């Protein structure tokens, strides 16, 4: 029974920060990444990027890179997203993400999501 | 995001009983390097994240009942579900993991009306 349990919703003002939680249950959380997938209103699915759980560096997919920073907290098993300088492009909701067999080829279990929401 | 994958219909209004399928049609093959296709199907039902349907193309993963079947060749793939049950609503994604960057379709929203 794999839980990927996520912080709340978040209402930011443009240009502030918001770090997103993901905590891990019943899996040893350094045996398998943790991905990030950015569902954007309308339900297009973007794939973020993923963090190596074991030695803690980062991989983005197009253009992520710039404001997005992934880190982790091994001993309290949880992953985090967190996004500078927050963009009215940002806001949609966040799943962290954690796949079959540690190859990034079947993603099966996600958490629940943490909407963000960049007002005016 | 690289590969495209796009979906057909993307809409599908439907009634109880009646069967549904979604196509989905990928801009370039996607088999892994190791020879595997790595095709999967995602539901998400209204108020709940996406869960797994589909993987390798047609097997179906724990629980998933046996109404839900997948199919496809190169860069055409589909899902069929024989009898549309209510708990079937919600947004159906393709999606490859066959090469990085891992991309998903644009969703298909499946409404029973
Ligand atoms: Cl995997």
């Amino acid at each position: 029974e794999v839980q990927l349990q996520q912080s709340g919703p978040e209402l930011k003002k443009p240009g502030e920060t918001v770090k997103i939680s993901c905590k891990a249950t019943n899996y040893a959380f350094t045996d398998y990444s943790m991905h990030w997938v950015k569902q954007a209103p309308g339900g297009d699915l973007k794939y973020v990027g993923w963090i190596n759980t074991e030695t803690d560096e980062p991989t983005f997919a197009d253009d992520f890179k710039g404001r997005f920073a992934f880190s982790l907290d091994t001993s309290t098993s949880t992953a985090f997203l967190q996004i500078n300088n927050l963009k009215n492009e940002d806001t949609a909701t966040y799943f962290c993400v954690r796949d079959r067999h540690d190859y990034g080829e079947i993603f099966t279990y996600w958490g629940q999501g943490t909407t963000v929401t960049v007002s005016a | 995001m690289d590969i495209l994958m796009t979906q057909t219909p993307l809409y599908l209004p439907v009634s109880l009983g009646d069967q549904a399928s979604i196509s989905c049609r990928s801009s370039q093959t996607i088999v892994h390097n190791n020879g595997n296709t790595y095709l999967e199907w995602y539901l998400q039902k209204p108020g709940q994240s996406p869960q797994l349907l589909i993987y390798k193309v047609s097997n179906r993963f724990s629980g998933v009942p046996d109404r839900f079947s997948g199919s496809g060749s190169g860069t055409d793939f589909t899902l069929k579900i024989s009898r549309v049950e209510a708990e079937d609503l919600g947004i159906y994604y393709c999606f490859q993991g066959s090469h990085f960057p891992p991309t998903f379709g644009g969703g298909t929203k499946l409404e029973i009306a």
